[PDB]
């Protein structure tokens, strides 16, 4: 249909920040899980803040991704609740490594 | 058609946020300031919203709808079944907009029964079932295939922009390499480590 | 005998919402922990591979470009970026 294309920013740009509006975990105990790990690694390491958002938009569609191959095997006519052993065998059916 | 003076108002303002949310990206946070509720990165979160909110005022203004090009736009044709109505209500349940359109098989299998009662197709339930058992599988592969595209399509910013895999540092040092692979036998068994792990406190429950 | 976990971090809605994101609509009490288990070690694997990067370029800083190339090497979640 009617699409805005603006003059002094690329559409490519918007789409990422759009993108980034979207993520589920809260942005403050995501950083801070960051955090927890990088201290067992270095005292003194930085983090680029693009970066952490990197981190972020990968880790999220990791975690959708399990739970998407833990649907996809999972066939009932009632609905059940998922248990990590249904995580487990998905993972194993259709999973990595 | 919208004021063009407060068109282009509207869009130095864009821009001023995009060269901030640039500047923000390159900040670099040390163990402190990743404790900060105040940090860079939270900064940059609240900037990227008020620029969204901004961009959809411009669209408003420019009379446009609120699209941006994601490949979840993308529409995915279902026509995997004899009929048409089926076929229809699937198409419909997969192309609802927004990162959360994704139905379970329930989802899937109400789409047709309630198809075949409206249109009187008078099926049986097992073949019901058996069609919403192929068309779960196909639709599950489309869904996914498109959330991967539309990852990778808008993944990164600036910074990373001009990657590509041929530039990796680990092809042309061997000692990287090893360790990178090292690393690479660890993580697989740490994560099915937890999997395992949770698994099993599952079965002492 | 039925308990109520702490946590400082990753609340409830948000873990509901990214199993619902998958299409699942139900989860077990475990499925908590195990998604904020998974997480933490998905995100240790990325930033040891990251890091290992950042000291090969002699850095203190983590940039975008090593985690970059940290996730082409995590397997299918960033798979085909960049080509």
């Amino acid at each position: 249909p009617h699409r805005y294309r603006p003059g002094t920013v690329a559409l490519r740009e918007i789409r990422r920040y759009q993108k980034s509006t979207e993520l589920l975990i809260r942005k403050l105990p995501f950083q801070r899980l960051v955090r927890e790990i990088a201290q067992d690694f270095k005292t003194d390491l930085r983090f680029q803040s693009a970066a952490i958002m990197a981190l972020q938009e990968a880790a999220e569609a990791f975690l959708v991704a399990l739970f998407e191959d833990t649907n996809l095997c999972t066939i009932h006519a009632k609905r059940v609740t998922i248990f990590p052993k249904d995580i487990q065998l998905a993972r194993r059916i259709r999973g990595e490594r | 058609r919208g004021s063009r003076r407060q068109i282009q108002r509207l869009e130095q303002l864009l821009a001023l946020y995009v060269a901030e949310i640039r500047r923000l990206q390159e900040k670099e946070l040390d163990l402190s300031e990743l404790d900060d509720p105040d940090s860079a990165y939270l900064q940059e979160a609240r900037l990227k919203r008020k620029l969204i909110r901004l961009f959809g005022r411009l669209c408003e203004l420019k009379d446009c709808s609120s699209l941006t090009g994601r490949v979840i736009e993308q529409r995915i044709p279902y026509r995997g079944t004899r009929y048409p109505e089926v076929n229809r209500r699937i198409e419909r349940l997969i192309n609802k907009p927004g990162p959360d359109t994704f139905p379970d098989y329930g989802d899937v299998l109400r789409a047709v029964e309630k198809a075949a009662a409206r249109h009187s197709l008078g099926l049986p339930r097992q073949q019901l079932q058996l069609m919403a058992q192929d068309a779960f599988r196909d639709v599950g592969i489309r869904l996914q295939e498109r959330r991967h595209l539309d990852l990778i399509y808008n993944f990164g910013c600036h910074l990373t922009d001009d990657y590509r895999p041929g530039v990796d540092p680990a092809l042309s040092d061997p000692v990287l390499a090893r360790r990178l692979r090292e690393n690479r036998s660890l993580a697989m068994s740490r994560l099915d480590e937890v999997i395992s792990k949770y698994a099993m406190l599952q079965d002492k429950s | 005998k039925v308990l109520r976990d702490n946590i400082q971090g990753i609340t409830k809605p948000a873990i509901r919402r990214l199993a619902r994101r998958g299409g699942v609509k139900r989860i077990s009490g475990l499925i908590y922990e195990e998604t904020r288990g998974v997480l933490k070690v998905f995100l240790e694997n990325v930033i040891r591979d990251a890091v290992t990067y950042t000291e090969h370029a002699k850095r203190k800083t983590v940039t975008a470009m090593d985690v970059v190339y940290a996730l082409k090497r995590q397997g299918r979640t960033l798979y085909g970026f960049g080509g």
